[PDB]
RNA sequence: GUGAUGCUUCGCGUGGAGAAUGACGUAGCAUGCUACG
RNA sequence: CGUAGCAUGCUACGUCAUUCUCCACGCGAAGCA
């Protein structure tokens, strides 16, 4: 505690105590200045006292806004934040049909119902463009999420079957992209 | 090994679908939780991991509600 | 071989019946069979070993054996003579097996023979020790019974838990089988009886005196009388037999026109409700000569054990009758004109009907107290609500009161992803590490409050022993008489949060907090006055608990509505406060484990035991398959303490409003309005001390029928073995209560069979040559007593036992105790499983909650009751709250930098720096204060 | 405090000895006029303590009436809220049915479990699969509680609209389970 | 829409007992000095 | 040696200003069972 009032009234009475006791003065002296530099150690206590109390209230008030401000800002973004964590930790796990399966929904190649895992499994893929189904696909099987899968049939974007052998470099510009492809696992 | 990760992130993608409001759908979200729990209660990384895959088909069906080149840079 | 031909023809007795012997000629056979035996040497309900009887199996015409045996008895001549006189007393009764007396030279001299013929292989002796004894080790009696009598086929046994009631509920059913044949049983008992009376023949009615025909023999003890003067004694016979009248759904048949299986049920008047003289003509029919009072309404019973006593006989009866005759029984009254519906009375499965004593009919106001009572009653819900047939439960369905079904889902835990990266740079969370993730948010989908509250499947009406639990409950009662209770005043009452649920219809209007405020004193008081003079039928509210577990389970608790919940605060606070007051009790509720208390409460069981031996046991789904006669009885047990202040009306009403409320109340379910078939509703006034209560009483059940079920003769020690014969006596021989031998079998059990209770945790350190020997309980004893008393089988995995005390018990509230050098003295600590404190830390239940620096208490909170861990041997679990440790002083830094950031200020707040180092922690777990 | 006036009689007292130190004080009696402050100073402290005391009592006692008023304004709220309630309730339940079942009472008194079954005119059936469909609640019609129940509606799990063709073996895995079907009791 | 009870940590407030420092009033023991008798 | 008045040292009680240990309760947050 400095800068106060009474905190200069102390350091002159304390600095005078040591010239009193050094200067060979007489005990009634010594009485006064014991006095005095007591009296004016009570009311630096007083007021030393009083500025702890309020400089603990403005610390708790300000740990208070501070909690109410973060958890403001933790609930109103839960959302984005949640999704960039679960992203960032899906790349962490480095997985191979994790990967392949985000890879192909960035390409927009997206499932239409949950993956199954029995190998009785129907599964629908979407394919919005020729050179991901090339890359994804070709002859009968279909390679998707670290596995292989038997196709069954292609019905565009409008609902009408296409035969495999109709979709080629070639033949792309005709058909009425996206298609979706129904395979089984293998 | 790879197998509290998959439960950790397996834990973060329920959250994520629940805010995307996939209880609004009592089959999908009942194969969710059928297919968190399972992986929770797993001790298999395999089993887990495939049931992993089941899991994130499920964010990833819905072509709309998440922009997913966005999120994965 | 003609001297063993002749006699395998003279056995026959003019009744052709195709005999083939059991053992080798003459020689008398050997079995080990149960006997309900009582005289001056032994007594008890054991199995023995009878060697007096040649047993000749009957075949049929195509040399296929039947169950028929021509049981030929060996006698002194004095005996013959006797035994002949009674039957021919007792010849013309139908229930009465047929006896054959004659004399044949075995050596030298007619030795006389008493041939009981086409007797059953086993007697009721022998299926109801099966039953009241089972162990799945080797029940080779109760699977030949089965077998025997068609009730299920031999492969039936090839499953794995057939006999589990959880596991496979199908095996009521197979039970249920022989309920016919029980019921026989007891129809021939009562023309036995009145035979013997009308005879003038006093005797002793014992279970393995009867076969599975129903059929009566023996006659060694029956004495000759007046005429019309006899005297049956059936307290042991059907105090035995009353488990297995439940368990095989005995009375069944009573539910048909005419009593008869082929002809459909009976259909009752829709809106009786008073089925008091059905009751009295069940009892008269069955139990004819059980010549203590029996009253169908429990309001006219003198005590507490009367009122078991008869309630033990209206859960029989209730079984017969429709399921819509029980609950609130709604009169129409008119206030200021208008018509209400309004609960005037109840009809209970086990108190009969009951009608409040306060009806005021043409009222003209309602005050604040009458307008609660009135929005408590599910009368005006359950009326003006909508007709349900809820499938998806079994439980019956009252109405809806909403026009759509509510489907609650349970949510996922969020994710502390900065303390689990930092746990995992700290070397956690590898493959092989002994520490790993079990503990989570398992999330539930739209059928998980009904699906839980369908787990209510397990309780099933329980009959019991009433002999043994008239003894059982004093017994238990002596461990509560250090113990102060009785009423209070409204202004004496503590409320913990009264920011809680006030439950149904008063969640939708404000909390415990509003109905505690605009309630006065003076209303409290009057409330709790009329709850002593009427029952007030309350709406349970099903919850969800959200709570990170290792086993995928949805939790439901009940919210009882805030009248129950005052009026029952009112008149147990004082009782319950006693209770978690008193340190050194065999009930360690408000016990701390810090600051030496767990060591304190081990040393406390520990005790003196000779040869001590600790167990333990957790009950599965407890609160659902607790039968409504032991939460009764716990429930009187809590009243005892009120024989100042409350009359028998008033602690009677109160057991009514107990009963109404949170036994077989209304449960409110996702909208919709359920009847509880009974157990605990987990979330009442007094949930932690009746569990605590029902384990006490299912301990001394146990030790009991240890010490009963085992052969007298046996026992080297005359103490024990007098005490075995007064327990048989104080049981099934006397009718008060000796509270000499109540106290003697207190101390004894205190001495051999010291406990630790709370709620349904339960540690006991016995001696072990007792528990050996068959004179205290042992964990077969319990499992046994479960299985026939609780209807639930209870395995191994939820039991255990350790042979080292120092190692302490194996687990106590979910805490391991690890003897630790603390100081100069060693000291018994508690520590957690490692992955629920990591669980913890991990995953929480709000998303604020995953930001640490806001909650730093919670890691401080979470390394206390980490801290023991770093005594552990093992270095990962030392490592957990080191881990703790260094993550709270991660938070403190990044708390004060985000401090300096957003604001001009320093913080400088190194009173925290005591977070981050054990000494805070070490101080929580030493004995100073 | 300042409007009590012994702070008024200790300032005149401290100004008075200040002046006369200033002035310069005779000796002795300079003390005794230091003494006249002190007396004061005590005084008037204790004064001013009893003065905290009973702003500080008062300002309790203040607080104490506005939680009370609270209290009793929202004891009113419930108790509305609370007869609200019960009138409607009153008039949401049929009195013709419930009356004649009331009165067929030998003694007045009826179980609660079944006015519903006897009077309600609504039914709703809670349906977890097809087996159990076809078990109860077949066909437009269907007898339950001893009375007969025209169907009115059927949902799904997620309250959309089920046509009685879309419930069918091979369909009902396409449906989102339980089912809510919601009958009118037909002709009373 | 989130129950009953137990224990524990933290923060805040009021209250009681007690400890320390200091101002200061009354009374009393007691040293020194002026005046009256 | 008594009385009045004035001054110095030591001690008891009473009431205040400040701090802190322990506690009884109240409120808020949290953790575990
Ligand atoms: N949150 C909780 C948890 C438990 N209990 C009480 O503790 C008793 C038993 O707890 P627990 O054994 O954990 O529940 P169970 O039903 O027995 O489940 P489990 O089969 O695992 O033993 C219950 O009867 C319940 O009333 C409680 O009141 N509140
Ligand atoms: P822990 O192993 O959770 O339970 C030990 C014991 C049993 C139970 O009755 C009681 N308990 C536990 C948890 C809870 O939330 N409430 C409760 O009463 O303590
Ligand atoms: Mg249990
Ligand atoms: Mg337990
Ligand atoms: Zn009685
Ligand atoms: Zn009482």
């Amino acid at each position: 505690f400095s800068s106060l009032p009474s905190y200069a009234a102390f350091a002159t009475a304390q600095e005078a105590y040591e010239q009193a006791v050094a200067n060979g003065d007489s005990e009634v002296v010594l009485k006064k200045l014991k006095k005095s530099l007591n009296v004016a150690k009570s009311e630096f206590d007083r007021d030393a006292a009083m500025q702890r109390k309020l400089e603990k209230m403005a610390d708790q008030a300000m740990t208070q806004m501070y909690k109410q401000a973060r958890s403001e800002d933790k609930r109103a973004k839960v959302t984005s934040a949640m999704q960039t964590m679960l992203f960032t930790m899906l790349r962490k796990l480095d997985n191979d049909a994790l990967n392949n399966i985000i890879n192909n929904a960035r390409d927009g190649c997206v499932p239409l119902n949950i993956i199954p895992l029995t190998t009785a499994a129907k599964l629908m893929v979407v394919i919005p463009d020729y050179n991901t189904y090339k890359n994804t696909c070709d002859g009968t099987t279909f390679t998707y999420a670290s596995a292989l899968w038997e196709i069954q049939q292609v019905v565009d974007a409008d609902s009408k079957i296409v035969q495999l052998s109709e979709i080629s470099m070639d033949n792309s510009p005709n058909l009425a992209w996206p298609l979706i492809v129904t395979a089984l696992r293998a | 090994s790879k197998m509290s990760d998959v439960k950790c992130t397996s834990v973060v993608l329920l959250s994520v679908l629940q805010q995307l409001r996939v209880e609004s759908s009592s089959k999908l979200w009942a194969q969710c939780v059928q297919l968190h729990n399972d992986i929770l209660l797993a001790k298999d990384t395999t089993e887990a991991f495939e049931k992993m895959v089941s899991l994130l088909s499920v964010l990833l069906s819905m072509q709309g509600a998440v922009d997913i080149n966005k999120l994965c840079e | 071989s003609a001297d063993a031909q002749s006699f395998l023809n003279r056995v026959c007795g003019v009744s052709a019946a195709r005999l083939t012997p059991c053992g080798t000629g003459t020689s008398t056979d050997v079995v080990y069979r149960a006997f309900d035996i009582y005289n001056d040497k032994v007594a008890g309900f054991a199995k023995f070993l009878k060697t007096n009887c040649c047993r000749f199996q009957e075949k049929d015409e195509d040399d296929n054996l039947i169950d028929s045996y021509f049981v030929v008895k060996r006698h002194t001549f004095s005996n013959y003579q006797h035994e002949e006189t009674i039957y021919n007393l007792l010849k013309d009764c139908p229930a009465v097996a047929k006896h054959d007396f004659f004399k044949f030279r075995i050596d030298g001299d007619m030795v006389p023979h008493i041939s009981r013929q086409r007797l059953t292989k086993y007697t009721m002796a022998d299926l109801v020790y099966a039953l009241r004894h089972f162990d799945e080790g080797n029940c080779d009696t109760l699977k030949e019974i089965l077998v025997t009598y068609n009730c299920c086929d031999d492969d039936y046994f090839n499953k794995k838990d057939w006999y589990d009631f959880v596991e496979n509920p199908d095996i009521l059913r197979v039970y249920a089988n022989l309920g016919e044949r029980v019921r026989q049983a007891l129809l021939k008992t009562v023309q036995f009886c009145d035979a013997m009376r009308n005879a003038g023949i006093v005797g002793v009615l014992t279970l393995d005196n009867q076969d599975l025909n129903g059929n009566w023999y023996d006659f060694g003890d029956f004495i000759q009388t007046t005429p019309g003067s006899g005297v049956p004694v059936v307290d042991s016979y059907y105090s035995l037999l009353m488990p297995i009248l439940t368990l095989t759904r005995a009375l069944t048949a009573e539910s048909h026109v005419d009593t008869d299986l082929t002809k459909p049920y009976i259909k009752w008047d829709l809106l009786k409700y008073d089925f008091t003289e059905e009751r009295l003509k069940l009892f008269d029919r069955y139990f004819k000569y059980w010549d203590q009072t029996y009253h169908p309404n429990c309001v006219n019973c003198l005590d507490d054990r009367c009122i078991l006593h008869c309630a033990n006989f209206n859960v029989l009866f209730s079984t017969v009758f429709p399921p819509t005759s029980f609950g609130p029984l709604v009169r129409k009254i008119f206030v200021d004109g208008v018509p209400f519906v309004v609960s005037t009375g109840y009809h209970f499965r086990e108190l009969g009907v009951v009608h409040n004593q306060d009806v005021n009919l043409h009222s003209s106001r309602l005050s604040f107290k009458e307008l609660l009572v009135y929005a408590a009653d599910p009368a005006m819900h359950a009326a003006s609500g909508n007709l349900l047939l809820d499938k998806r439960t079994t439980c019956f369905s009252v109405a809806a009161l909403t026009n759509n079904v509510a489907f609650q889902t349970v949510k996922p835990g969020n994710f502390n992803k900065d303390f689990y990266d930092f746990a995992v740079s700290k070397g956690f969370f590898k493959e092989g590490s002994s520490v790993e993730l079990k503990h989570f948010f398992f999330a539930q989908d739209g059928n998980a409050a009904i699906s839980d509250y369908d787990y209510y499947r397990y309780n099933l009406p329980t009959m019991c022993d009433i002999r043994q639990l008239l003894f059982v409950v004093e017994v238990v009662d002596k461990y509560f008489d250090c113990y102060d209770g009785g009423c209070i005043n409204a202004n004496q009452v503590i409320v913990n949060n009264l920011d809680k649920s006030a439950g149904f219809p008063f969640n939708k209007w404000g909390k415990a907090r509003l109905y505690y405020d605009s309630m006065s004193y003076e209303d409290q008081d009057a409330l709790f006055a009329y709850t002593k003079r009427n029952v007030i039928p309350t709406i349970t509210q099903m919850n969800l608990k959200y709570a990170i577990s290792a086993k995928n389970r949805a939790r439901t608790v009940a919210g009882v509505s805030i009248c129950s919940t005052m009026t029952n605060r009112q008149f147990h606070q004082k009782l319950l406060k006693s209770i978690a007051a008193t340190r050194g009790a065999t009930v360690v509720i408000g016990t701390s484990k810090f600051y030496g208390g767990w060591h304190n409460m081990l040393k406390t069981v520990y005790s003196d035991v000779e040869n001590p031996h600790l167990m333990g046991w957790d009950y599965p789904k407890c609160d659902r398959a607790m039968p409504n006669m032991l939460r009764i009885m716990a429930s009187l047990v809590l009243a005892r303490k009120h024989t100042t202040c409350c009359s028998l009306s008033h602690r009677f009403y109160r057991l009514a409003n107990e009963c109404a409320q949170v036994l077989s109340e209304m449960v409110m379910c996702g909208g919709s309005l359920y009847v509880k078939p009974g157990g605990t509703s987990s979330g009442d006034a007094t949930t932690a001390y009746a569990n605590s209560v029902f384990n006490i009483c299912q301990a001394v059940t146990a030790n009991v029928n240890a010490l009963l079920s085992t052969d007298g003769n046996k026992i080297a020690d005359k103490y024990v073995r007098n005490l075995q014969h007064r327990l048989y006596e104080c049981l099934y021989r006397n009718r008060d209560v000796d509270t000499d031998f109540v106290n003697e079998f207190y101390a004894y059990l205190r001495k051999h069979f010291s406990m630790m209770i709370l709620s349904d945790d339960a540690v006991v350190c016995f001696n072990s040559t007792y528990a050996s020997q068959g004179l205290v309980a042992s964990i077969k004893n319990f499992k046994s007593v479960l299985y026939y008393q609780n209807n639930v089988f209870m395995s191994e995995a939820k039991c255990w036992t350790e042979t080292d005390l120092t190692k302490g018990p194996h687990e106590f509230c979910s805490q391991h105790t690890m003897l630790v050098k603390q100081g100069d003295d060693y000291v018994y600590l508690p520590y957690p499983d490692p992955s629920r404190i990591l669980g913890a830390g991990c995953f929480v239940d709000d998303i604020v909650k995953t930001d640490g620096t806001l909650m730093i208490e919670r890691f401080v909170s979470l390394a206390i009751d980490a801290y023991p861990l770093t005594k552990h041997p093992n270095q990962e679990y030392a490592d957990v709250f080191h881990l703790y440790l260094q993550y709270i002083r991660k938070l403190h830094d990044e708390l004060t930098g985000h401090m300096l950031d957003m604001y001009s200020v320093m913080l400088t707040n190194d009173n925290t720096s005591r977070y981050w180092e054990p000494e805070f922690y070490e101080a929580m777990y030493t004995p100073h204060t």
